[PDB]
């Protein structure tokens, strides 16, 4: 019941006054989840990138934080090969950091900062994490590349 | 002054990079503090390339790299660098104290010992190697006293 009330004002929200860069509207496909674009952060190698994210909401929402994944493909530390993304408001308490006073535009805000800052802390891609860290260029220049073949049009 | 050791560690490792830390020779103290002033991703592909050039199958590598490390222990903790750069150099102290013969890690150990006596450690993270050489000496069984007989008295000297 409580995820037809947050969703209301949430899709009619992401319509009305969505984050900068982010899109989020109720899939064509699929009438029931979301379909989001985040562009890809400025100054990241994501630059000309538009990313699509599939925001799976929970029965329990907003109980539960919502389950996004990346649907472009992206080279990136908190991002592995299947799009699964290390964020703690992904999560519940204590691993994570979802909780009401929370919404589906404050966790893809967080999204677009996280594509322009990956954590080298929760690395899903220990390759791209110590790409990202030990040779920036290589994982900017293969991001970018991964940008032009995947995130582009 | 690090442009002629980026393109040593390029080409091979261990016959041109082991003659240029012969030939400088005269301080890694002035080539690291102010070579991170100008550009602190300059202090993390010269080490990238000095540790390169300075493996531990020979001795005029392991006193380079016993003598880099005492530098980059004590430039962490006296200089008020960027926190960057801290996470940078401290996150190759920890990719590079693996592959150490074993009178230089109690050395090191004494002067983590010294740290903590009386040195004003401003931060904790000049302390982040002392978890991984305690490892380091233990896989090493044999006489420098063996590893684990070393470690206790180091445990001991450090709660003292």
């Amino acid at each position: 019941m409580q995820r037809a009330s947050r969703l209301k004002r949430e899709l009619h929200m992401l319509a009305t006054e969505p984050p900068p860069g982010i899109t989020c509207w109720q899939d064509k496909d699929q009438m029931d989840d979301l379909r989001a674009q985040i562009l890809g952060g400025a100054n990241t190698p994501y630059e000309k990138g538009v990313f699509k994210l599939e925001v799976i909401i929970p029965e329990r929402y907003p109980f539960e934080p919502p389950q996004i994944r990346f649907l472009t493909p992206i080279y990136h530390p908190n991002i592995d090969s299947a799009g699964r993304i290390c964020l703690d408001v992904l999560k519940l308490p204590p691993k994570g950091a979802w909780r009401p006073s929370l919404n589906i535009a404050t966790v893809l805000t967080s999204i677009q900062l996280l594509m322009s800052e990956p954590n080298p802390d929760d690395p899903l891609m220990a390759d791209i994490s110590s790409e990202f860290k030990y040779n920036k260029p290589a994982f900017l220049k293969n991001a970018r590349q991964w940008t032009e073949k995947h995130a582009r049009q | 002054m690090d442009q002629k050791i980026l393109s040593l560690a390029a080409e091979k490792t261990a016959d041109k990079l082991q003659e240029f830390l012969q030939t400088l020779r005269e301080g890694d103290l002035t080539n690291l503090l102010q070579n991170q002033a100008v550009k602190g991703k300059v202090a993390g592909a010269l080490l990238r390339a000095i540790f390169k050039g300075s493996p531990c199958s020979e001795e005029a590598g392991t006193l380079r790299r016993r003598k880099i490390y005492t530098c980059c222990i004590q430039l962490v903790e006296s200089g008020d660098l960027q926190k960057e750069i801290v996470s940078e150099i401290i996150g190759l102290l920890m990719l590079e104290a693996h592959h150490f013969p074993g009178p230089l890690l109690v050395e090191l150990a004494n002067e983590f010992i010294s740290a903590v006596r009386e040195g004003s450690l401003v931060n904790g993270k000049s302390l982040e190697l002392l978890p991984i050489i305690l490892t380091a000496l233990a896989t090493k069984k044999e006489n420098l006293l063996s590893g684990e007989e070393c470690k206790k008295q180091l445990i001991n000297t450090l709660c003292s």
